[PDB]
């Protein structure tokens, strides 16, 4: 889905 | 098995046929696949197919060659080396399609002072090189399919320059396999060497392989046999020695479809 | 291809003894030699062979 | 209808991933996944019908 | 579930020996190569071993496009006394040699087959006229559907055929065909004919080539410029890249390692002599 | 968990001192370096550091395309007596000096290379012809593939080898290429030879250059104009670009003081006074 | 397979983020994320055995 | 000045008798027979770099009011685990006066120095034949 | 075993070296002790040893000898004969003490038409006779030490008359087994026959045995290998038949005390 | 939505 940094 | 039994030791029975062998090395099963009868979810051709069973999956010898210092090699291809046996060739001839497995059994005997070495290859698709250099993809029919006698190879290219009458036939160079690789990897094909000191003959179970489940078995060969010496045959001191090669072979789990009148080839 | 820092260095085979045969047998014959990889091998960076050609 | 792979990272500068969407009917369409199945050389390398045991003997 | 990009076994640890095991000693004869690794015959440290064989996948052997051919067509003044020139080539790899030699390991395959095309132009005549861009027009014409005979005729209509309209000087064209066979894969090698002679028949009537199977076994692809004539000629050629994607291949063979004679698996003479001299006992 | 782009260290206040700690006297016979910070040696203030280093990480260090050989090809008339030109060059970032001085800050490197291609093309006799777009090839043959000897060779056909197809007047191509070194890490200095000369043998046959490690690192890229020859000739140059991304780089050397003389760490006589001349005492 | 992070503001007009998404199996084709790590240059400005505290004689 | 990278083996191995270090560069002109050394310039490091910067590697000083020796532990360093130690060396020690020996008022002073090193956690694969290099 | 395995073939490994054979008769393992590294309640030296492991325990091949007719055999001294012998040479000349068991492995095969039976002896401390009788014990340590070519056995006594330059050699003879004992008891010390119709190799594994858990192998052999003919050489109706014997030895948990500059012996 | 390999 998404990442997140 | 402590009751005795031995890799080198079998028995192979097939209809009314049997073979004994008391110095085999083994036997191998081309690409680990016995052969099968065509299962529903890949059959193509819809008519009830013809399965002559023992009548045609049985052990027929053909003639026997002799191999000496001056052999280069011989070959066969399947279906053609079995067109002229029994019920067999009767079911090839008066059906459109066919398929067959086989299991294919050199003989070749001599003795404890004796010393060679032959390749025994199963080559799927085994197109063999023309001799000519004046036209490609010429060799006839005819020479293409020997039936029971083979053919045989040659240390020697040699171009048919009779452009008038030409042999239009095979020239399988040895070195090059027949077909114009070297003969050194012709060990990727499903193989079995007859070395005289430790065995006497070759045993491949070869299943029916192809890029349809079914074809004409007389415009086409599945399967080639070629046989080569590897290492020259020796005796003792004898300059001119002499010892024979026999193969038998067995169609396997044959079905046919298409069935007419038969089909009347010409042959030479 | 054949280069001095990635050397694989040499191959080579001996008599130990030496072939010993009796009486009315050959004297001399020939032995075969088979190289194949094992499970550990492998290659890689695919380039264009010298092993065939098409001049013109 | 996104499909999220891994890449295998060989030099580095968690898991990295590329994403890929098929914009066509026909798989023919496609690209190569490269996600690719090995075998055992057995069909190849060892044909006998006796299974090998390499610590003994091969003819018995 | 074991994958391409997966790494090689490990390297165990193994020591000294004095057994009844002999993994050294085998028997070549039963058509086996025997399984043996390093700690067979040596002393071995343990390795963790990181090597993949993800190169060499047969997806990753061919995963490039090759060259198959080069199809030349113009567009001449229209005062010429020849004939504008289109190409017909019939679909084949085996006009090169290099994809083919490696096809050829194998003996059958299946594929899904992309097609790209490059192309490109120059001047013939040492004039000073120009030409405005051209466009192309390369027709895939399956066996059975008429042929171009000008390269100006009904055909080109291209009502059912597939074709791809090409401007000079963008990005290469690119097509995808699926697995396109009328087996139930590729047949590298045939070893037979496509007609049996029969006795009651003339010679002539049943003769075929050998290892022939479909005389047009894939049709062939029709290329035309489609301006009109200019007064300064142009001449241009039409690269195709095949690449098989989605691949899979069965029954492998010796590679070719004589040079290639014709379509089928014939060789030349004064071809055969591959390799060279060297000593037994020289390194 | 220290970032490249985190703010450094703040200052503290600090007042005066009268004591045995001793941070100013140090003995760099040791082989350190005094970490000293101002608040050591005189009264500072607080201050909150805002300032990073991110600029200067590996990573941004060497995020730049820096040219690393310029490839002259050219397409000719066909009558000319002289063969078409085209380009082959050995791999390496040697031929030009300013990417080849930052790396070698370093002994040792990884990274993903990314190479960008600009292609530029002129006319060359004064006549007044055309020339049709041109689509060039640039084919990298690696070590052990056939090389080109003629434009239009076999070698062209790429079954392989990869290749771009480049489009005059298009965007500079571009590809990338992982870390394909056959050791874990790049080598900037290599401290030895490629081959040990043995008594028994010939100091010829012994012999190798020093600092070489394989005669062919890496292989070579071709370049070709795939367009025929055309009446007017038309001479073009492709500019490569190399970027380190995804970098890691080990033991920090001093940089290259004097010119650059060969691949090697070699001077030339006369380049040895980079240094100007100053007064000691004079600011 | 979308990756967020965020950037590090500079000159203003919350967090503001870009966005990240791979194209390519292989990671080679990735652009540089340029999120590095600093590591202390002790290995090269203090390589000695014994500790260094800077307030004590380097010499004892 | 004529040929790069042509300093022969033997030259580049001088075994424990190590090399020296010059003030000066001086081309060799013998074109028929070149001497195939090195021409190490001491400013210049003897590899075209500053030698004021030589302290980013790993080093110490005798600095004779301090101390009477440097020890340094190297680790084996490489861009490989393991590799031809008769081919390749790994590391390279070199000593140059930072600042020039002195002593009361002689003009011509001498003081001994002398190198004494232990090979730390070292192993080999590959056992064969010894080998019998060209070392002259 | 039911799986193939036999008593008549092995294989053996030691470091980087493999041997095979396929006409053993069993292996012996001298006393039943197989080689060990020294225990520290058997301790002696008390500096770190030096053990070699791969770089010396693996098997080196002595220059092959040849057996005819009139042959009365050969000897050998361990360590001696493995003293130019790779790493475990080395080994043993740069230390002042050092201990090594063995596997000897003697190499003989011929033809099922041909006779003959070597008694392979591994005799500890192998004192061997000289030939004087104007000085007792007055070998000389070149002569007692041949290295890897050995010595031979004689079916004659016969005392060096030479008294301004003596040979100072042994004279050691066969019946008396070199040392004054008779051959025929040799058996009560570790052996095995090669019997030419039915083994082609000998193999001993010797424990390090000695009156000291360590000692000086450049003045000291603690084995002695001594390869007599039983029964005489004989093939078909040749006069002057030969076949070769080759011996390969390998070093096992060697172990060396003492380490110094190296050991430059006066060897001729 | 997403597929995860
Ligand atoms: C607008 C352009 C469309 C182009 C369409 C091309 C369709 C024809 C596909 C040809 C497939 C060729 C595959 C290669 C050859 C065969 O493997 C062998 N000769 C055996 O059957
Ligand atoms: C279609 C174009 C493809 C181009 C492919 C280029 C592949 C070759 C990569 C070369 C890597 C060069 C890295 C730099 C040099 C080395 O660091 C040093 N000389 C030490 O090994
Ligand atoms: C599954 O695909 C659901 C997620 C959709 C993500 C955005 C799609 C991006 C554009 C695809 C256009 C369609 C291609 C014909
Ligand atoms: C993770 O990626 C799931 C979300 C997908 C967002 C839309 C993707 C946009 C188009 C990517 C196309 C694939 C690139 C080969």
């Amino acid at each position: 889905g998404s990442s997140s940094t | 098995e402590a009751c005795g039994y031995s890799d080198r030791v079998l028995q192979l029975t097939l209809g009314n046929s049997t073979i004994t062998t008391q110095e085999a090395a083994n036997s191998v099963v081309a690409y680990g696949r016995w052969p099968e009868y065509l299962r529903d979810s890949e059959a193509n051709p819809v008519d009830q197919p013809t399965e002559p069973d023992v009548a045609a999956c049985r052990f027929y010898t053909l003639d026997t060659v002799s191999w000496t210092k001056e052999s280069r090699g011989w070959w066969w291809k399947l279906p053609d080396a079995l067109r002229d046996m029994g019920l067999f060739g009767q079911n090839m001839y008066y059906h459109y399609l066919g398929r067959s497995g086989y299991t294919v059994h050199v003989q070749c005997n001599a003795s404890k002072f004796h010393q060679g070495a032959l390749g025994v290859f199963a080559v799927p698709e085994m197109c063999l090189a023309g001799d000519s250099n004046t036209t490609t993809m010429y060799t006839s029919y005819q020479n293409a399919n020997p039936g029971e006698k083979g053919g045989t190879f040659t240390g020697t290219f040699t171009p048919d320059n009779n452009q008038t009458s030409p042999a239009r036939r095979f020239c399988p160079v040895d070195y090059l396999l027949g077909n114009g690789t070297l003969l050194g990897n012709a060990f990727v094909f499903p193989h079995q060497i007859i070395n005289l000191r430790t065995n006497n003959c070759a045993t491949l179970v070869l299943p029916y392989v192809n890029s349809l489940s079914i074809d004409s078995m007389v415009k086409h060969n599945n399967w080639g046999i070629a046989i080569l010496p590897l290492a020259p045959l020796n005796f003792a001191s004898e300059s001119s020695p002499e010892i024979p090669i026999t193969l038998t072979i067995a169609p396997m789990c044959c079905e046919f479809n298409g069935l007419r009148n038969i089909t009347l080839p010409r042959l030479q | 291809i054949d280069d001095s820092f990635t050397e694989g260095g040499y191959i080579s085979v001996f008599y130990q003894t030496r072939i010993v045969v009796p009486l009315s047998t050959p004297r001399e014959m020939d032995i075969l030699g088979f190289v194949s990889a094992c499970n550990d091998f492998s290659v890689r960076l695919l380039r264009d062979t010298t092993h065939i050609e098409q001049k013109a | 209808g996104a499909q999220v792979s891994s890449q295998k990272v060989g030099a580095h500068e968690s898991t990295i991933n590329y994403t890929t969407i098929n914009y066509y009917r026909d798989s023919a369409s496609n690209a190569a996944s490269k996600q690719d199945f090995s075998q055992d050389p057995s069909k190849f390398t060892e044909p006998i019908k006796d299974v090998l045991i390499k610590t003994a003997p091969m003819l018995n | 579930a074991a994958t391409s990009r997966d790494a090689l076994p490990n390297t165990e640890a193994s020591g000294p020996t004095h057994s009844k095991e002999i993994p050294a000693l085998t028997a070549v004869e039963t058509g086996a190569t025997n399984p043996l690794v390093p700690s067979d015959t040596v002393q071995t440290r343990h390795v963790v071993q990181h090597r993949s064989r993800s190169e060499s996948s047969i997806e990753s052997f061919f995963a490039r496009g090759a060259c198959v051919t080069i199809m030349t067509v113009d567009n001449p003044a229209s005062t010429t006394n020849k004939d504008k020139l289109f190409a017909v080539w019939k679909i084949t790899y085996k006009d090169t040699v290099q994809l083919r030699r490696k096809l050829e390991f194998f003996t059958y395959s299946r594929f899904d087959m992309e097609l790209t095309f490059v192309v490109t132009a120059n001047f013939t005549e040492t004039n000073n006229g120009h030409a405005l861009n051209q466009v192309y027009q390369i027709m895939y014409v399956p066996p059975g559907a008429p042929v171009p005979e000008k390269w100006d005729d009904y055909t080109w209509q291209t009502s059912s055929n597939p074709s791809i309209f090409y401007t000079y000087g963008t990005a290469p064209a690119r097509i995808s065909v699926p697995y396109v066979g009328i087996s139930n894969a590729y047949s590298h090698f045939y070893d037979g004919f496509s007609k049996v002679p029969l006795k009651d028949q003339s010679a002539a009537l049943g003769d075929s080539l050998y290892g022939a199977a479909s005389l047009n076994d894939f049709g062939i692809l029709a290329v035309r410029v489609v301006n009109d004539h200019n007064p300064t000629k142009v001449t241009s050629k039409i690269r195709v890249y095949l690449k098989p994607k989605h691949i899979r291949v069965w029954c492998p063979r010796p590679p070719r390692a004589v040079a290639y004679y014709g379509p089928g698996v014939d060789y030349k003479d004064g071809t055969l002599t591959p390799l060279s001299t060297k000593d037994l006992t020289t390194y």
